[PDB]
């Protein structure tokens, strides 16, 4: 019924229980890097439009806490990116978005927290803040085609009515 | 064309004389909440109707039911009127007298028919397998007996009644079948349990070794199809079902086997008709399909008998309908014509051949 | 034979009404009755005359699939008697219609109604069940005719699964999905007043339901449909005008994403209801499965569908893709379970779609009704 | 213990299990025999409160042992930090045993018993026995009932008669399902599996068999003093009215729910009326009932007027004079469903020194079998 992970390699790592995978990355980031075009981000964007409405989830896979971040995220771009009404200053309303110190798991303040691991350990801490703003700035460049039409230069209607649901009715910013 | 209409416990069989297979073979069973719902159609509406049967154990109960059995048989069954000819009937034997008039005199009051020549189910059995002399085992579906039979004629002192049947053996089934895991609860999956006792089902020489194989090596294991999608594999039942009939003391009953009673029926009997009848032992009934079942009482039966001479024992294949058979030949013979139970000997006399024809 | 009988069905948001042995009904009218709040008490309307009137209060009499009120029941029926059908009730006979688990209590006081206030000849009450039934040998091959299946009998109101089996209804496995039209109503209204600006509050109801009538389909998966609307837009999204209620001023919208998640709610019921999460297909699947075992097959094997939620294109093959893969995968398990000797017969899924399906129960009624038979089954009016 | 004062008897049945010390006349603890598993395992009392939300299984059918995996878990809860707090390795065991049980399961428990639980003593006894050794008797007829079937078995002085013994396929579970679709033909839906134990409170509280049925039927149709309302969990108020004395009489009448017999009246006579010339007196004054589901109000008042009309009929034809020789009675104490128990609890204080009674540990361990 609901849409769970894809792209599994056999051998990947898994600090906390992120799954790492190549992204196509253009702004920064220490990372492995990407020979192919399908990353993650645009798999993920493209199962968001029918994840919406799901209020029930199981965690099949490792991979599948990468869905459970990304599609929670966008939802909060797409509440933010409404008024705008130029390409190019919401492309830098957008990437101003990315600088911001989120709470990672493994702290008071980020919800829906039962199903992640601590990372208690020294070093897990700046990697998972790293990536999961390498990530969050680089979801930006892919909606910003997508979000705004290209004829007429404002957010198409159809994307700006999935700015009310909540992906498990539980959202990032409390 | 005589009508050869056999009773039974179990199912009820009709059909004419010159053919050989019964053309309408179906259950005595009668529902209540219309009223007269028997056979089949009461069998499919189980949700809604109480279900009894009129005859238990050889001996008709209920007698209004089975005059429902027989409109049932003589209308819808057949699509023929009552008094177009003459019609057989049989009992059991070891029946009350007065019962077999009493059938009689409701047959008369309700269809008049030409004639009849009510006869034992047993003399007719030796008939059809091709012999006037012999031993007849009625191993049907209420009762079993033993019966010898000497040219023609049926000895009263001479026969056996055992209570052990199809049904026992059929409850026994579901009972072990209770144990394995596989619960069969309730009287509509009567029908389904009875099909695995069918085909699934034989008897073996040596029951403990029988037991040692299939308890050590599962090679004894068979996989049915439930009209359900599902399959059950099934092991050690498949002979503990039928021994029930050597040994009935595993449901209980203190009575004999069928293998000792069929030695106290000759013991019970002259010196110089013995080496007629050990030459011929004929099989009957319903509750005689297994496999293998010649067999087992070829070698009791020899461990129990002198062994300065011969016992030879068969069966035909057509054994579970050797009642009808045996009737329709008996039906339709030259000299027949002249000695039946006829209509005018009725007419004649009034209410007079209920005590005076009984032969 | 003399003169046909009537036959009336009642429902939450429509009611049927007709003369025996006619293919459509005469009339399909809401079930709304409004008055005034001496020979007071005859003036209100019923109907298509009661929807709007000024001072008039409007109420329906018909919740749930239960009576609420009886005295706006029995004026309903004088009104349904005595001008639309134009029947003298002293010389018909009816066929009214009761919900499923309905009680002795609700029964009878119909029964009262009918007999101490228009002295009618005879009654029958039946079962939807049967009747439903009986209308799907219309478009049916001659060699397959019986009484064994299951209906799904949508609506307005709850959904029900009722199987019967050889003519009667078997009451304890009767299951309610919460899932109706209503419900998807509601459900479009709120996807639509989130994305078009131009509709008036006033006919929000009534855009809802026409959006729902004209376009509606169901689609195997949703990411495809999704990737389809945004790929060619040209094809897959149309225009609908319509007429304000204030100064005739037209208006225009666009009918997009509402298309296809509309009844798709039946599907997955967590989309609009966070206290029930079980798809139709394993409540059909549940229900045939804690029967007597000798019927199991035949009632896969003849799944009819009644009511008018079930009219959206491409129902039956959801249901009937579903239930396959859900009895396939139980076969498979009990094959391995036994290894690998011997492979179970497959059970045939098969739903029935006919022209018939938004008033089966009413032609079920008017083929049965309009036998020489029928007289010898009803209640005379001795027997009351 | 060293004197003998640590032996326990308990009984085993499918609906509910009762388990408590010798010489007292009542049982220490009981509870419902339920284990379950969530939709980690759930066994005792907590599997009643809540069930819509976990999945049930009973381990037990008729003495049966269903399953060799959930009757160990069962009985450490028995036998655990919860109930009665024994130390095992320090005691001795009185269990029952239901008339015409099988071989295999006799010696399975016995087996089972002395390896992964190390008692000091075992007996197995004939519950028959058990129910006249708490009345005083040693000769008589026992009709017990409950949930499983309901056995009617003789016995004589201390050995019962297992080729006398007759059963009826028809208990405290077809009754309360009975009820379940007695109460469906009211607009009152209560599905099979959830509210089986809803209904079984209805039944416990309001339900009696009737005397003359003429005179219940003339008070339902005619009077409102039979109908009764029932409060739920949920808060909904459901009223019963004549189907109170309609679901008690499957057991007269087995035809009503689809069950071919004679029923427990006329089972009774053709029981008594099966073995030689001589005991049959010493059958028909003393005729014990025992089970809870022998609770109804009028079931001690109906089964005598059955027994003297089938004996009116069928054996002394007419001449009603000598009835009055012939003496019938039925004995049934206000204590009917313990008296399992409480007969464990006198033998086991008769017996509890002399060491012949139980099977020895040590018996196990050379020889495997047992001949007491
Ligand atoms: N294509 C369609 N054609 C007709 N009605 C449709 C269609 N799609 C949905 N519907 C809905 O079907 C319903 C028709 O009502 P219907 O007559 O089936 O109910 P009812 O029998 O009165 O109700 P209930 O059984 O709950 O008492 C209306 O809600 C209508 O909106
Ligand atoms: N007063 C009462 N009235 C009616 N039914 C009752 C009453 N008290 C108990 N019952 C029913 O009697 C049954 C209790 O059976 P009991 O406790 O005697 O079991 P048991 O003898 O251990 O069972 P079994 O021999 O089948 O294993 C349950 O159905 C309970 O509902
Ligand atoms: N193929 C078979 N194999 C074994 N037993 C069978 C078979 N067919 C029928 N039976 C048993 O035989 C019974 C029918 O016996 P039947 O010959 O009708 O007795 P009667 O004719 O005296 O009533 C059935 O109840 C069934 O248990
Ligand atoms: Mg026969
Ligand atoms: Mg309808
Ligand atoms: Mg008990």
């Amino acid at each position: 019924p609901a849409y769970h992970s894809s792209l599994m390699d056999p051998d990947t790592k898994l600090i906390g229980n992120m799954a790492l995978l190549p992204i196509r990355s253009q702004f920064k980031g220490p990372a492995p890097r990407e020979t192919k075009d399908t990353d993650i981000v645009d798999e993920a964007i493209y199962y968001f439009k029918a994840n919406v409405f799901f209020k029930n989830y199981e965690i099949k896979n490792e991979a599948d806490r990468t869905l459970i971040y990304i599609t929670l995220y966008i939802s909060e771009c797409l509440k933010k990116l409404q008024k705008c009404n130029s390409k190019s200053q919401g492309e830098k309303e957008m990437y101003t978005l990315g600088i911001t110190n989120f709470p990672i798991p493994g702290e008071p303040g980020f919800p829906l927290n039962a199903i992640y691991a601590k990372p208690a350990n020294k070093q897990e801490d700046e990697v998972m803040r790293a990536y999961l703003q390498q990530l969050r700035q680089e979801t930006g460049l892919r909606l910003c085609e997508k979000v705004f039409d290209p004829q007429n230069d404002k957010p198409s209607k159809w994307w700006t009515c999935f700015v009310k649901r909540q992906f498990m009715n539980k959202s990032l910013s409390g | 064309t005589a009508l050869v209409c056999d009773n039974g416990s179990g199912l009820v069989k009709a059909g004419f004389a010159g053919d050989d297979a019964p053309r309408a073979v179906f259950p005595s069973i009668v529902g209540r909440p219309k009223d007269s719902y028997v056979g089949d159609e009461a069998q499919s509406k189980r949700g809604i109707l109480t279900l009894k049967y009129p005859i238990e154990h050889g001996i008709i109960t209920n007698w209004d039911d089975m005059e429902k059995i027989w409109h049932h048989t003589f209308y819808n069954e057949l699509r023929v009127a009552p008094e177009e000819h003459p019609t057989l009937l049989t009992e059991a034997p070891l029946n009350p007298k007065a019962n077999r008039e009493k059938m009689t005199q409701i047959m008369f009051e309700t269809f008049n028919v030409p004639a009849m020549y009510v006869a034992i189910q047993a003399v007719l059995s030796l008939y059809a397998s091709g012999r006037t002399t012999g031993i007849v085992l009625d191993s049907g579906d209420g009762v079993t007996h033993n019966v010898p039979i000497y040219e023609g004629y049926a000895l009263p002192h001479a026969i056996m009644r055992l209570d052990l049947a199809g049904r026992d053996l059929t409850d026994y089934l579901m009972k072990i079948l209770t144990e394995r895991g596989y619960s069969f609860v309730t009287t509509a999956e009567r029908e389904i349990v009875r099909d695995i006792k069918e085909k699934l089902c034989y008897v073996a020489l040596d029951f403990e070794n029988e037991m040692a194989t299939a308890a050590s090596s599962s090679s004894l294991e068979k996989s049915y199809e439930l009209p359900d999608g599902q399959v059950i594999t099934i092991g050690n039942e498949r002979f503990r079902c039928p021994e029930t009939l050597f040994q009935p003391s595993f449901i209980g009953m203190e009575s004999a086997g069928i293998h000792e009673t069929t030695y106290n029926s000759i013991m019970k009997c002259d010196i110089d008709i013995r080496k007629d009848l050990y030459a011929n032992n004929v099989m009957s009934g319903g509750t005689t399909m297994y496999p293998g079942i010649a067999d087992r009482m070829q070698k009791e039966i020899t461990a129990l008998a002198p062994s300065t001479m011969k016992i030879k024992i068969i069966a035909p294949p057509e054994r579970k309908y050797s009642v009808w058979i045996g009737g329709s030949i008996l039906a339709s013979l030259s000299t027949f014509q002249q000695m039946w139970i006829t209509k005018q000997e009725y007419d004649e006399a009034g209410p007079s051949i209920v005590h005076r024809k009984c032969f | 034979g003399r003169l046909p009988a009537c036959v009336v069905d009642c429902g939450t948001g429509y009611t049927k009404l007709g003369y025996a042995g006619n293919t459509e009904p005469q009339f399909i009218i809401p079930s709304c009755i409004a008055i005034k709040e001496g020979v007071d008490d005859l003036d209100f309307f019923i109907g298509d005359e009661a929807i709007e009137k000024p001072t008039y209060a409007t109420k329906w009499p018909i919740r749930h699939g239960i009576v609420e009120d009886w005295d706006l029941m029995e004026r309903f029926m004088e009104q349904v008697i005595f001008k639309y059908l134009r029947a003298e009730p002293e010389d018909h006979y009816f066929l009214l219609t009761e919900p499923p688990l309905n009680t002795p209590e609700n029964r009878e006081y119909t029964a009262e109604i009918m007999f101490e206030s228009f002295n009618v000849p005879g009654l029958y009450i039946a079962v939807q069940a049967v009747l439903a039934l009986a209308a799907s040998w219309t478009s049916r091959q001659v060699g397959e005719r019986t009484l064994t299946g299951t209906v799904i009998d949508s609506g307005d109101g709850v959904t029900h699964v009722i199987p019967v089996a050889e003519g009667y209804v078997i009451g304890s496995c009767i299951k309610h999905i919460p899932i109706a039209g209503r419900d998807i109503t509601y459900f479009i209204q709120q996807l639509l007043r989130d994305r078009e600006v131009g509709i008036p509050p006033e006919q929000s109801l009534e855009t809802a339901k026409a959006v729902k009538e004209r376009y509606s389909y169901v689609c195997p998966d949703l990411v495809k449909e999704f990737n389809k609307y945004d790929t060619d837009g040209s094809k897959w999204i149309k225009q609908y005008t319509g007429i304000n209620a204030i100064s005739k001023k037209e208006f225009s919208i666009d009918v997009g994403y509402e298309r296809f998640l509309g009844p798709e709610i039946f599907f997955h019921p967590e989309f609009a209801n966070p206290d029930f999460t079980q798809p139709i297909s394993e409540v059909v699947d549940e229900v045939i499965q804690n029967c007597p075992i000798d019927v199991r097959r035949p009632l896969y094997k003849n799944i009819v569908l009644s009511g008018g939620s079930t009219m959206f294109r491409d129902f039956g093959r959801r249901l009937q893709r579903d239930l396959k893969r859900t009895v396939d995968a139980r076969l498979k398990l009990s094959e391995e379970l036994s290894g690998g000797r011997l492979k179970p017969k497959p059970i045939d899924v098969q739903v029935i779609t006919h022209h018939m399906q938004r008033y089966a129960v009413w032609f079920g009624g008017s083929m049965l009704a309009s036998t020489p038979e029928f007289y010898q089954v009803c209640h005379t009016k001795k027997d009351y | 213990d060293s004197q003998g004062r640590k032996v326990v008897v308990c009984d085993n049945g499918t609906g509910f299990v009762k388990c408590g010390y010798a010489g007292s006349n009542f049982p220490e603890h009981i509870f419902p025999a339920l284990v379950g598993r969530p939709i980690d395992l759930m066994v005792g009392d907590e599997a009643s409160e809540l069930r819509s939300m976990l999945e049930v299984n009973y381990p037990m059918e008729n003495g049966i042992v269903r399953n060799w995996d959930d009757m160990k878990h069962l009985w450490d809860y028995t036998f655990g930090p919860e109930k009665l707090n024994i130390d095992t390795r320090n005691c001795k065991i009185l269990l029952t045993e239901p008339p015409m049980n099988p071989t295999k399961n006799r010696e399975k428990i016995v087996e089972v018993m002395f390896e992964t639980y190390q008692f000091s003593g075992v007996y197995v006894a004939i519950q028959a026995v058990l129910t006249l050794y708490a009345q005083g008797l040693l000769t008589g007829v026992v009709v017990d009932s409950g949930d499983g079937v309901t056995h009617i078995c003789p016995v004589y002085e201390g050995f019962s008669l297992p080729h006398l013994t007759r059963r009826l396929d028809i208990a405290g579970r077809d009754i309360t399902r009975y009820l379940i679709k007695l109460l469906l033909l009211r607009g009152y839906a209560f599905n099979h599996s959830a509210d089986f134990e809803t209904v079984r409170m209805i039944k416990e509280k309001l339900c009696y068999v009737g005397y003359n049925i003429e005179q219940e039927q003339k008070l339902a149709l005619e009077t409102t003093v039979l109908v009764e309302s029932y409060t739920l969990p949920d808060g909904r108020i459901i009223k019963v009215g004549g189907e109170r004395f309609e679901a008690p009489e499957a057991l007269f009448q087995p035809h009503l729910i689809n069950v071919e017999g004679v029923g427990v009246a006329e089972l009774l006579f053709n029981t008594i009326q099966a073995a030689d010339i001589d005991t049959r007196s010493e059958f028909y004054k003393h005729i014990v009932l025992s089970g809870g589901s022998t609770m109804y109000p009028g079931l001690p008042s109906r089964l005598e007027r059955e027994l003297k009309q089938l004996y009116l009929e069928r054996v002394l034809k007419g001449d009603v004079e000598k009835l009055s020789k012939f003496k019938i009675r039925i004995e049934d104490p206000p204590r009917r469903k313990h008296m399992v128990f409480l007969g464990g609890a006198v033998l086991a204080d008769i017996m509890k020194d002399k060491d012949n009674f139980w099977m020895t540990r040590q018996e196990y361990q050379e020889k495997g079998v047992r001949v007491l």
